[PDB]
RNA sequence: UAUUGACGACCCCGAUUGGUUCUACUACAAACG
């Protein structure tokens, strides 16, 4: 699952939020202008673009403060295992030795598709019922691959530069990144392809939250959550970043503008 | 001989899929629209996720892993019956009985007959579906013949290329929870989509394969206490703040939606009441079933299903008999078993 | 000093390709001309620190040592995408 | 004038976006008390 993956869904559900509290619509913006929303702008990073403001001249680019890393399976293959199954021609044929072998149950085609499960879909014509011709297509659906944690890096540091050193700028980006691990853990935001269409929900089980050098107030950060609901997070805490956040609200300024 | 119009000059501009993003309908927003014919798309409103079986023993094994029972024939169909799958008019009226084939895709000013559907096989009896291995085919065990298997021919299984057959079935009463996430539905689309998930008793939908033999009759209703439905406003409120915030209580609303839904409907295909909308009442049908009591299987000129199968000279005797076509389905009208 | 280090991909896989799309945040679609492709050298990847220091001070630097520290730490990025998955 | 007489599967992916925007040399050492 690139990273470029993980990084757009979580960008698309703090822009989301950001948009619905202040009631913005994305729907006459250009993709670059629907990107550039504040906080997301610190955080996710906004692409490189000198502007003239007056006289003055200034990047509106900055790198994202967060970066995602690629995720990977705890299921591996050989090179010429996936091979195998990338080059098979038929699915009840030489698909299913390839299949077998790459999830490793060679003697075990049940086992097997409780890994990696092809699955045939048809559009069915409104009329006549049926199929609709050529609408006949076919997934391999990795129904029970298991998958490493995702790694989430704030740059607390990039991000306290952005605030021109001011820690107490940090607590409403930290706040929008609570809240869309709110979402993430809550199943509001599916990975991948296919979301709408069978695919693409996620169980988040354990969040770990593991900072070095944070800032004194941030320091409550340093937990490992199990409730989806943050409620692991003391309360106190979420109280201080709530109204942090509270007050962004009242009044979203461009909180890296001084 | 050749119909002179083809079945897409029959249908409105206004009901084939959309080409660009300004003719979505409600279900191309609702679930989301691909142009099949250039440049355009939309992200669904509304994920399915999270299904899950509750039953353990959900898969009628019919009595060891390699029993299968032989299913009936699934066939394909055919709008060349224009008496079936052609409309009088663009409300989707039937054909009109006793008309020559040359009728059918004959005019402009004809109509497809719409949206297939299965209606629900209402009053299959006790032992239906129970030990479907049995040939029961051909026996009236209560009125009703095993519709659903393929006959033996000759005391022997027909296991032929024209029918499939199956290792196993999801048993009936068996129970599956899943979870639909809508967005930026309005109380219109919403209510649309509430009112199939709280249809009243004895309606019921139809899902999977084998839906012309009896498969697929499902009951879905709302759980209320895991829905979380709010506007806007009330997300505003919930990422207003870290801390647990209480949720508004959809069950006082869902009434109102399904009549905003009601009322559009009332309103948009003028009618006095929303239940006598004609796709309304035939939709209910469907879900419902027929009421008659008539058995509902392919058209056969024969009680049984004999084993040769035969269906195709019920189309013979209703050529030269009545030439019936399909009723309609708010009608619930039956055909007989002899056209003639 | 820094030398040029050539990339030795393990075995010898061949570069992988990775496909990217801006999706847009009206639609939840594909945005139009935002389709592009990155070639990525794998994973597990060898290249050498070709690194020279020359000292007119005695010893070693400590901002010296806390850079191969911050090495062996894995937290030096390199190349594009350093936010989006790579480097 | 309406008879002859039963067999038989099909669909196998389809449509689209395929790069977009910014940075394009900057200070120097030779000039100038």
């Amino acid at each position: 699952i690139p990273g470029s993956s993980i990084k757009g869904i979580l960008r698309t559900q703090a822009e989301r939020i950001i948009r619905t509290i202040c009631q913005s619509n994305g729907s006459e913006k250009n993709f670059l202008e629907q990107l550039r929303i504040n906080l997301v702008n610190e955080l996710f990073g906004s692409a490189s673009l000198s502007q003239k403001q007056n006289g003055k001249d200034i990047d509106l680019g900055k790198i994202g403060a967060l970066a995602v890393n690629d995720c990977f399976s705890s299921l591996s293959m050989t090179p010429d295992q996936w091979k195998a199954v990338e080059n098979a021609t038929e699915m009840t044929g030489n698909l299913q030795p390839a299949l077998k072998q790459a999830t490793g149950y060679p003697n075990n085609i049940s086992q097997a598709y409780k890994v990696l499960q092809p699955a045939m879909h048809v559009a069915v014509d409104r009329w006549t019922g049926g199929a609709a011709e050529g609408m006949l297509y076919s997934v391999l659906e990795p129904i029970g691959v298991t998958w490493e944690p995702i790694q989430v890096h704030l740059d607390i540091a990039r991000l306290k530069n952005y605030y021109h050193g001011k820690e107490e700028k940090l607590k409403p980006a930290i706040a929008l990144l609570l809240l869309v691990l709110r979402d993430l853990a809550n199943k509001k935001i599916p990975v991948g392809y296919g979301t709408n269409r069978g695919m693409g929900t996620i169980t988040v089980s354990q969040i770990t939250l593991n900072g070095k050098a944070l800032p004194t107030e941030l320091e409550p950060l340093n937990k490992t959550m199990t409730c989806p609901n943050l409620t692991d997070l003391d309360e106190a805490f979420r109280q201080d970043l709530s109204t942090a956040w509270k007050e962004w609200i009242a009044d979203p300024i461009d909180l890296c503008q001084q | 001989g050749l119909y002179e119009i083809a079945p897409v000059d029959l249908l409105d501009e206004t009901l084939k899929p959309a080409t660009d993003k300004k003719q979505l309908s409600p279900a191309d927003r609702v679930f989301g629209w691909v142009n099949q014919r250039g440049n355009g798309c939309y992200k669904g409103q509304l994920r399915i996720h999270s299904v899950t079986c509750q039953h353990d023993d959900a898969i009628d094994d019919f009595g060891n892993q390699n029993f299968s029972v032989p299913l009936a024939i699934l066939g394909q169909p055919k709008p060349e019956q224009a008496r079936f799958y052609c409309a009088d008019d663009r409300k989707g009226i039937p054909l009109e009985d006793g008309y020559d084939r040359d009728d059918g895709y004959s005019d402009s000013e004809q109509g497809l007959r719409g949206r297939k559907v299965y209606p629900h096989h209402k009053g299959l009896p006790n032992g239906y579906w129970s030990n479907p291995t049995e040939d029961r085919s051909q026996q009236a065990i209560q009125g009703h013949y095993q519709e659903y298997r393929r006959p033996k021919k000759d005391g022997l299984e027909q296991r032929d290329d024209q029918n499939r057959s199956v290792k196993g079935w999801v048993k009936p009463l068996t129970e599956f929870t899943f979870e639909i996430d809508v967005t930026n539905l309005s109380e219109v689309e919403l209510g649309a989509l509430l009112w199939l998930l709280t249809l009243p008793d004895l309606h019921f939908h139809r899902l999977g394969g084998g839906k012309p033999l009896g498969f697929g009759s499902v009951r879905l209703d709302i759980d209320p206490d895991k829905t979380d439905l709010r506007n806007g406003a009330g997300w505003r409120d919930y990422y207003g703040s870290l801390l647990e915030t209480s949720q508004p209580d959809f069950t006082t609303l869902i009434s109102q939606w399904i009549n905003a839904f009601q009322t559009a409907v009332k309103e948009e295909y003028g009618s006095s009441s929303f239940d006598q909308v004609t796709f309304i009442k035939a939709s209910g049908q469907s879900l419902q079933g027929f009421h008659d009591n008539a058995s509902i299987h392919y058209p056969r000129s024969t009680p049984e299903p004999k084993p040769d199968g035969e269906a195709f000279k019920w189309f013979v005797a209703n050529e030269k008999g009545r030439r019936l076509a399909l009723p309609a389905l708010e009608k619930s009208q039956s055909f007989p078993i002899k056209p003639s | 000093i820094v030398d040029d280090a050539v990339i030795h991909i393990p075995n010898n896989a061949d570069v992988e390709i990775r496909e990217g799309v801006g999706i847009d945040r009206h639609f939840g679609t594909a945005a139009n001309g935002f389709k592009y492709s990155r070639a990525v050298i794998p994973k597990g990847s060898k290249f050498k620190l070709p690194l020279t220091f020359d000292s007119q001070d005695d010893g070693l630097p400590n901002a010296l040592i806390q850079l191969l520290c911050a090495l062996e730490a894995g937290d030096i990025r390199l190349g594009a995408a350093k936010t989006r998955g790579l480097g």
